């Protein structure tokens, strides 16, 4: 039988005889579009990093916010369908704040990641017998870089399908497959913070169409002491020229 | 609410091999004494009883569902004659949390519920709850004037936790039956009648 | 305090030979005070007239909702309203609110343009249709006017002969009432014309 | 109709420096009628916490049963996280404030250890006000034993011998044998001039190694 | 107590107020601006139970600015005064009402004639030349029909009011800490400075 | 192509909603309706398709209608869906007067009543109305007025329009002889000429037609929803020498 | 129960008692009465204890997720209102808030606002509530000025409340003093009355007709 | 194909289509433009006047104003335009009520957008064939601001934009003539940058233009047709060449 994918494709709630339903597997293909992202974790500091897809020379590129704050000790990224993000994160923070009421403490990081993943699952029944709120499972594949006392510095990969993972060095989006092999072979368990910011500003170079500058990229780094901050342009340009001064020698 | 057909007191006590509880058989309308054929004791299984006071309109409402509770236990558990049956703690919490969720709704049941029986291991059980849902336990209990008159008495037989296995059945039945005498001697609404229930962790149960 | 006994207004209706007459008072105010010399308590919808008493909100609020309707019944049926329906409408348009009601003594007056006839009626606050033929009243001072209108109205009256027996019935009463009487107004009605007169009395 | 009345009890509980305790009566009364002789009031609610509800009985138990059940949902969700006391400071603010217009006539206290190994006990209204203390008592006999503590625990209202006005005597973080010897004097210093209390003593000694509890007896 | 009043004249309109708030025993504050500028050539001023006073005005002005915004041709008072009560006629019979009473003054343009309206916490609407609320007008439904005729000028008001106030603070046992006054005409609202 | 015609929320790749445009050919089946804007009073007009002999075509106006003493309408489209939104309009105008105690302006309900016809071209498994109108009003802000509302929800203000069938010429004939002053009686003698010259028949009787007039023309200024009866169009009709 | 706050060119001040009273015998004397909702705003909990601090606390959260999304800081004209809007839809139900709000910003300068169960709010320069509020007025209302200095204020808060306990039973315990400005709210200590009384007596020389 | 009907369902690529098909409907509609300097923000829109019977005093003006300190333009189809405004200005006016501080513009555009990202969630509802441009300052600030909405439910900040028909001509025209790090600094210059941005595509008409500007102090103004003919014609001198 050859008409297994041709007909069982479009309705969400149709098992195909191979066991699988497709309209979720296509949602996974969405975030393969968009602009890439990286997350590296450390005993000393978590770090992210993105491109920006310079589209026109007159836009004000502080606006498209592939990276956000979500709480004082958590921060996100996303390499997917845009508008379906701002329906996500205005829930995800809302738990962390709500949690600061019902329990008066900086929430853990995974529980937040479990509240999201119990939201995209609303093309169906959620955990507590809920019914439905949508029919368009959406591509906003996240990276939740955070800190909490039990287990230190973490990141995750939260996908629409619900299931997630505690990756240590991830890279999602269009430049993944060329990267996630490159980060496969250059992740010790004993790196620094700044032995990573330069790294993630080397893979990003080779993988992206244009050349690398401050304008077409940025990054962030939380810390248990300072918090989520999105670095500055002239600060980033410090690291870029620093790299070249390391390459030639 | 405010009741009309209100019952009267009951009595309990624990002992070495089991417990004893009993009531009288009476239905009031005020000072009048209309009905005297009723009971106050609704057995459940072969280990457990429940005494009732208060509004007899509601005592009919308790017995209607306890018989159904055990019934809906038997559904799909062939094992549930021997060990997966209704011991009392499987019950009393149903007659407790019903009530707190029936008080806060503000249409309560003006009964005063006593429960007696034995677990499967063999140990004593006894507990109590009024309409407001409060709960407690001790080796001997009563209701209404029975607790203002006869509870002090029976505690002379059973002071506290120590002297429980310093006791037997023949001495036990021969105390409350003398407390029965008091209420028929002085209590306003009592009646000469009686209705007894004993339990034994070995011989089981019997009745009036 | 009662709602009906706050502001103060008195109205009168009276039948006559191919003519009727309706009038009202102009005083208005709080309890034990007066604010306006000028509040036309009486209204008209089409040729059919109406007059209201009691609480002023439920005067001003009944004007509008009835005006919301007869400007539909004209558009919808291509014909004005005549009274003997209107007098039923005000019943069922008040009896819907049997609980949390309005506080009014209404009246009504008009001619039935088919048979040239006159017509009036009165009501209560939940729609009891009184169909007296000689006259009907309402207000704070009803008990001070069923007497000094009975003895004065004969049957089969003529307009100006019928005019001056309204006013004197309207003046000698309102001058005794405690919560009314800063200027009046009257309407005399015939089959095909209408005129408005005011009247003279005291002031503060 | 009246939906809630009274049952008695009178409780108290203290923090040391590296420990704490909690004490509560062991009698239940309706209207000068010994409703029972021994019914407990104080419970290890998991994650080495102790709390108590002194006042109306049913509400004083249903509140707990929601807390024994909230505590486990905190473990199922958040992966066996140990629940600090600061959490239960304002968690219990919510369980009660969910009934502001038909409330819990109960005076809740809690005992536990904070993150730095110190002890602390929180007090409550019946309508959800969370405050901290180290010397606290509640119930009907609560206005009658606190002033024995400030003159012993916190040494209040007594300067030191030698100056008559200038110098206050110093302070020390009382030990366990002080407290149990003290609270065991408290109820015996009350039950003779008071009626509702008596018939037992349930101390809940908390320590890093876990939980203990001792029992003694009084004048029936 | 919480007095309020206003006067119509030939060529403009005046409204007055108080400046006092009293909650319990203590007189908190002395500069309460008890009006809201619905539209430029229109203005209202309100009195009643605390809380019910304020956020009535902000509620409706937000609806009146909403009509000025899209038509770009503001609406006369007689459409306002007819509208405002339509909240109150249904507010009194509702669950929690709004025990407030208000004045409304403005200046319709197409006529070039001003107007004035007096409304209570029930719905009694009527235009007057002079008006007030509370236990104030007891003192002043007597002067403003003796020392008042309708052919005045703007300065007559404050001069006909700077004594009218005196009649009140000479009798009124409650402090009210004075008054702000403002005026309406073609060039719009104008607040006075001193008295 | 894969046919994008079946719901009014489908958006063909060129960006165009087909099932709206269809309505805009469900109107050509209708019966013509004209209105010219004078300097001292608008005129309207109409024409009917079915005119068999044994049916009372004397009193029954089916197209011309009122909304209040200021405003009039002339329909062109389905008739099941005219009562629905001409009672609603009446019910809108009163419920403006009732709570601002002044009369309704035209630009409000045309703005409103057209958004209603947009609330159905967007959501649900609903249909869009097959309707058009020719409003005719007065108000202080602008005075005389003319307006128009498609079955989409889009409206525009005009000086002289025909809707319904054969408007192509009936605009063309109109726009090359409409002077800009056009006293009212000189407008009627234009409107008949358009219908006389655009229709399919040759009779142009008194029964097939109705044409009304708004008039400010009285002293002690006020408005007059003058609708004409069969007996006086005949005077209009002989006077021209058809 | 006696609290207050006021303005001056330098900053904003807050002063409070520490009573926990009931009927005719005290429940405690060690209660905070100014809610650390966030590092830039603060508010009093007078009137009903729980009825307040469940909602100021709450307001810390909305003001937090008012910050995260527009990315600047919230004003104060917000916070006095949404708390007002909130309570008005509960009145006639038995809620007994009386309090205020205190904040300094870069755009409104200092700012202060009152709020209560009855559903109002008003800007001010000095506020003081509780049971002995009138005792508080007479001290500062005779004394302060908008050009006043700092340490006089932090003293003025000690004295302006301290006339309470000398005159009232339901307002005492200990005093807590905060000082607010653009950088944040600055703490200035818990201070007991029985140790402060004897100090100010000999120093200020007040209490002229009194022992010691 | 089959995947190009509805909103609920995806391609086997990731593309969701209907949203992409709305934006084709934008481009069947008249232009628009928005420029900002430092003391000014502007807006333009090429109208039509292709009919003579139509009265011209109520000319179809793309512009709408949400408050005093805000304006708007649109594209696409206008049956929907009247809606978003009628919910937008409601929301600005139900903000100062609830807050007594008017809208940070970034609050507004997240509600014009928000009404588009709900009408792209569920079948049984259609998107908006529309695409806006916002222009207005905040209260008590000078920073000139400009966004655009888009039926996908997204939005971005722009120093200069042109949408509607033949925009793919006007953008690159504005990529030269602008420079982010030296904007125009006068209310004349943005207009001249803005007018000649229309003159590429507009058959050298001058009756076929509308310009409306915005400034602080709750300022807005529409300009005069005779004030354009001298902003028009003087350019033509400058291409006497």
């Amino acid at each position: 039988m050859f008409l297994t994918r041709s007909e069982y494709d479009r309705g969400v709630s149709t098992f195909s005889p191979e066991g699988r339903l497709f309209q979720v597997e296509y949602s996974l293909e969405a975030i393969k579009l968009g602009s890439t992202a990286i997350g590296i974790a450390t005993k000393e500091g978590v770090v992210l990093g993105v491109e920006k897809r310079a589209t026109s020379p007159l836009l004000e590129s502080d606006s498209i916010e592939k990276i956000v704050e979500i709480d004082r000790h958590i921060g996100c990224a996303m390499s997917g369908l845009t508008a379906d993000a701002r329906s996500m994160i205005e829930h995800a923070r809302t738990a962390a704040v709500t949690h600061n009421l019902y329990y008066d403490e900086d929430i853990n990081v995974e529980s937040l990641t479990q509240s999201v993943c119990d939201l995209a699952l609303r093309f169906g029944e959620g955990a507590s017998g809920e019914e439905r709120l949508m029919s368009r499972p959406f591509g906003v594949a996240l990276l939740i870089a955070g800190h909490d006392a039990d287990d230190g510095y973490q990141l995750f990969h939260a996908e629409p399908s619900g299931t997630f993972y505690r990756y240590n060095a991830k890279a999602i989006g269009s430049g993944s497959e060329g990267a996630q092999a490159e980060l496969l072979n250059e992740w010790h368990s004993s790196l620094t913070l700044k032995e990573a910011e330069l790294l993630v500003l080397k893979i990003l170079k080779q993988v992206m169409e244009e050349k690398l500058d401050e304008n077409n990229a940025q990054l962030s780094c939380i810390t248990k002491q300072d918090g989520f901050k999105i670095y500055d342009n002239e600060k980033t340009a410090e690291l870029i020229k620093e790299l070249k001064e390391k390459e030639a020698a | 609410q405010q009741p009309i057909v209100t019952g009267t007191s009951v009595i309990s006590m624990k002992y070495d091999n089991g417990v004893i509880i009993a009531a009288d058989n009476l239905g009031s309308y005020g000072s009048l004494l209309r009905f005297n054929g009723v009971e106050r004791l609704i057995p459940v299984g072969d280990n457990t009883v429940v005494g009732i006071s208060g509004d007899i309109s509601d005592m009919q409402h308790i017995e209607r569902l306890l018989k159904d509770l055990v019934t809906e236990n038997a559904y799909d558990n062939p094992l549930a004659d021997a060990e997966e049956a209704l011991e009392p703690s499987y019950i009393f919490e149903y007659l407790a949390t019903v009530m707190y969720q029936r008080r806060s709704k503000m249409n309560p049941l003006w009964n005063a519920i006593i429960v007696a029986g034995v677990q499967s291991n063999g140990d004593q059980f006894l507990r109590y709850v009024n309409l407001l849902g409060v709960t407690y336990s001790s080796p001997t209990l009563a209701t209404g004037f029975g607790a203002h008159m006869a509870n002090p008495l029976l505690r002379k037989v059973v002071d506290r936790e120590s002297d429980i296995p310093k006791t037997t059945v023949q001495v036990a039945e021969e105390a409350i039956v003398n407390a029965m005498r008091v209420l028929y001697y002085r209590d306003a609404r009592s009646s000469r009648n009686f209705s007894l229930a004993i339990i034994d962790k070995n011989t089981g149960l019997t009745f009036k | 305090s009662d709602p009906s006994s706050i502001n103060g207004g008195i109205v009168v209706a009276m039948t006559g030979k191919d003519c009727v007459a309706i009038a009202c008072d102009l005083r208005l105010g709080s309890q034990s005070l007066g604010v306006s010399n000028k509040f036309e308590k009486i209204f008209h919808y089409g040729h059919v007239f109406l007059g209201i008493t009691g609480l002023a909100t439920d005067v001003t609020t009944l004007n509008e909702m009835f005006r919301y309707k007869t400007n539909l019944y004209k558009l919808k049926e291509e014909r004005a309203i005549e009274p003997e329906t209107f007098t039923q409408l005000v019943s069922s348009s008040l009896y819907e609110r049997r609980f949390g009601p309005y506080f009014v003594g209404p009246v009504v007056a008009g001619i039935n343009s088919k048979s040239g006839k006159p017509f009036i009626a009165g009501f209560d606050l939940i729609g009891c249709i009184d169909e007296a033929k000689d006259f009907i009243v309402s207000g704070t001072a009803s008990d001070q006017l069923f007497g000094m209108c009975e003895s004065l109205y004969e049957p089969n009256l003529e307009p100006e002969d019928l005019f001056e027996t309204i006013s004197q019935a309207l003046l000698n009463a309102a001058d005794r009432d405690a919560l009314s009487g800063w200027g009046a107004v009257v309407y005399i009605i015939k089959k095909d014309e209408v005129v408005k007169r005011y009247l003279k009395m005291r002031q503060d | 109709f009246n939906p809630y009345g009274d049952n008695g009890g009178t409780i108290l509980g203290i923090a040391g420096e590296d420990f704490a305790v909690l004490a509560g009566d062991t009698r239940n009364i309706t209207d000068y009628s010994i409703n029972s002789r021994y019914e407990p009031k104080v419970f290890d609610c998991g994650d080495n916490i102790v709390m108590s509800a002194n006042g109306f009985a049913a509400d004083g138990d249903a509140l707990v049963k929601r807390f024994k059940n909230s505590v486990k949902w905190y473990h199922f969700d958040h992966n066996d996280k140990k629940l600090s006391i600061n959490s239960a400071a304002r968690n219990i603010q919510h369980l009660l404030y969910g009934k502001r217009f038909f409330p819990y006539y109960v005076h809740t206290i809690i005992a536990g250890l904070d993150e730095d190994g110190k002890g602390a006990v929180y007090s409550f209204d019946p309508v959800g006000s969370y405050e901290r203390e180290q010397c606290r008592a509640g119930g009907a006999a609560a206005s009658l034993i606190m002033p024995f503590l400030d003159n012993q625990v916190n040494f209040k209202n007594q300067y030191e011998p030698g100056t008559n006005g200038k110098v206050k005597k110093p302070l020390k973080y009382l030990s366990v044998e002080e407290v149990i010897k003290l609270v065991r004097d408290s109820f015996t210093s009350a039950t003779e001039r008071h009626i509702q209390v008596g018939d037992g003593l349930e101390i809940l000694i908390v320590t890093k190694d876990g939980v203990r509890k001792e029992f003694y007896e009084l004048k029936r | 107590m919480d007095i309020i009043l206003g006067i119509r004249v030939q060529d403009s309109v005046i409204l007055a107020s108080s400046k006092a708030v009293t909650r319990g025993i203590s007189v908190l504050k002395d500069s309460d601006d008890k009006t809201r500028q619905l539209s430029p050539h229109t203005l209202m001023s309100f009195a009643g139970e605390a809380g019910d006073t304020v956020q009535f005005a902000e509620y409706i002005q937000a609806n009146i600015q909403l009509y000025s915004i899209r038509e770009d041709y503001e609406l006369s008072p007689q459409a306002v005064s007819s509208f405002v009560r339509q909240e109150l006629a249904k507010s009194i019979r509702s669950r929690r009402p709004y025990q407030v009473n208000v004045l409304i003054g403005g200046y319709d343009k197409k006529k070039n004639k001003p107007e004035l309206y007096q409304i209570d916490y029930l719905g009694t609407k009527v235009e007057l030349p002079y008006g007030a609320h509370g236990y104030s007008g007891f003192y002043t439904f007597s002067l403003l029909d003796h020392h008042y005729r309708p052919d005045m000028t703007t300065e007559e008001g404050l001069d006909l009011l700077k004594l009218c106030v005196q009649e009140l603070e000479k009798r009124m046992p409650m402090d009210f800490k004075g008054v702000i006054v403002k005026i309406v005409d073609k060039d719009g609202i104008r607040q006075v400075d001193d008295f | 192509s894969r046919r994008y015609d079946s719901r009014t929320t489908i958006f063909s790749p060129e960006g165009r909603l087909y099932q709206v445009e269809y309505a805009l050919e469900s109107i050509s089946h209708a019966g013509t309706a004209i209105g010219i804007m004078a300097s001292d009073g608008i005129v309207l007009a109409a024409e009917r398709k079915v005119t068999s002999t044994l049916l009372e075509q004397d009193t029954s106006t089916e197209k011309l209608y009122k909304l209040n003493d200021k405003i009039a309408v002339a329909v062109a489209g389905l008739t099941a869906d005219a009562e629905i939104l001409i009672n609603t309009a009446r019910i809108h105008a009163q419920n403006y007067l009732k709570t601002y105690n002044e009369d309704i302006p035209v630009e409000i309900l045309v703005r409103r009543l057209s958004d209603i016809k947009q609330g159905y071209t967007q959501h649900g498994g609903l249909r869009p109305f097959g309707v058009s109108f020719i409003y005719a009003g007065y108000d202080d802000r602008y005075g005389y007025q003319l307006y128009t509302s498609n079955p989409s929800g889009n409206y525009t203000g005009w000086k002289a329009i025909s809707v319904g069938a054969n408007t192509s010429a009936a605009q063309t004939l109109l726009q090359m002889d409409y002077k800009d002053d056009m006293k009212v009686d000189d407008a009627i003698e234009l409107a008949l000429k358009t219908l006389s010259k655009t229709t399919d028949s040759s009779a142009l009787t008194y029964d097939r037609l109705e044409f009304a007039t708004i008039r400010k023309g009285a002293n002690d200024g006020e408005v007059y929803q003058k609708i004409f009866k069969p007996q006086e169009i005949k005077d209009i009709l002989v006077k021209t020498g058809i | 129960t006696t609290t207050l706050a006021f303005r001056f060119q330098g900053g904003i001040i807050v002063a409070v008692d520490s009573r926990a009273t009931a009927g005719n015998w005290v429940a405690s004397q060690t209660v905070k009465k100014v809610i650390e909702i966030n590092p830039f705003l603060l508010g009093t909990m007078a009137g009903g204890a729980a009825d307040c601090q469940f909602w100021e606390t709450w307001l810390g959260s909305q003001c937090r997720l008012h910050e995260l999304r527009e990315k600047e800081r919230i004003s104060v004209a917000a916070a006095s209102k949404i708390l007002s809007n909130l309570v008005y839809q509960y009145k006639g139900a038995g809620l007994s808030m009386g309090t205020m709000i205190c904040g300094y910003t870069r755009k409104e300068g200092p700012t202060i606002y009152y709020v209560d169960s009855d559903g109002t709010r008003l800007k001010g320069d000095i506020f003081c509530v509780g049971s002995g509020q009138t005792f508080a007025y007479g001290v500062l209302d005779s004394n302060y000025k908008w050009d006043l200095s700092v340490e006089d204020a932090l003293y003025l808060g000690k004295r302006s409340i301290l006339a309470a306990a000398h005159r009232d039973a339901y307002s005492g315990g200990s005093v807590n003093l905060y000082h607010v400005t653009e950088d944040g709210w600055i703490y200035h200590g818990n201070h007991d009355v029985g140790e402060l009384f004897w100090k100010v007596k000999e120093e200020e020389g007040s209490f002229n007709n009194v022992i010691g | 194909s089959g995947y190009d009907r509805a909103l609920s369902i995806f391609s086997p690529d990731g593309h969701i289509f209907q949203v992409e098909y709305a934006l084709e409907a934008v481009k069947r509609g008249t232009c628009a433009v928005g420029v900002k300097g430092k003391n000014c923000v502007v807006l333009g829109c090429e109208r039509r006047s292709t009919l003579k019977l139509q009265d011209t005093r109520i000319t179809p003006s793309k512009v709408s104003k949400i408050d005093s300190h805000v304006v708007l333009s649109f594209s696409g189809l206008n049956a929907d335009s009247r809606i978003l405004i009628e919910k937008a200005r409601v929301e600005a006016q139900s903000h100062r009520l609830t807050l007594e501080d008017p809208v940070t513009v970034e609050y507004l555009t997240r509600y014009v957008a928000g009404v588009q990202q709900r009408y792209t969630q569920s079948g049984g509802v259609r998107p908006f064939g529309v695409s806006t441009l916002i222009a207005g300052f905040d209260p008590r600030d000078d920073e000139p601001k400009l966004y655009q909405t888009e039926p996908s439910g997204i939005y971005s900040s722009w120093s200069a934009q042109t949408i509607g028909r033949n925009s793919k001509t006007v953008r690159e025209f504005l990529e030269k003539n602008y420079d982010r790090k030296e904007p125009p600094a006068t209310v004349e210059e943005c207009v001249k940058l803005t007018v000649r941005s229309l003159l590429e595509v507009v058959q050298t008409g001058a009756k076929n233009i509308e310009i409306t500007v915005v400034k602080p102090d709750s300022d807005i103004v529409a300009l005069s047709s005779e004030e354009i003919n001298q902003y028009v014609t003087q350019i033509e001198q400058e291409k006497q060449e």
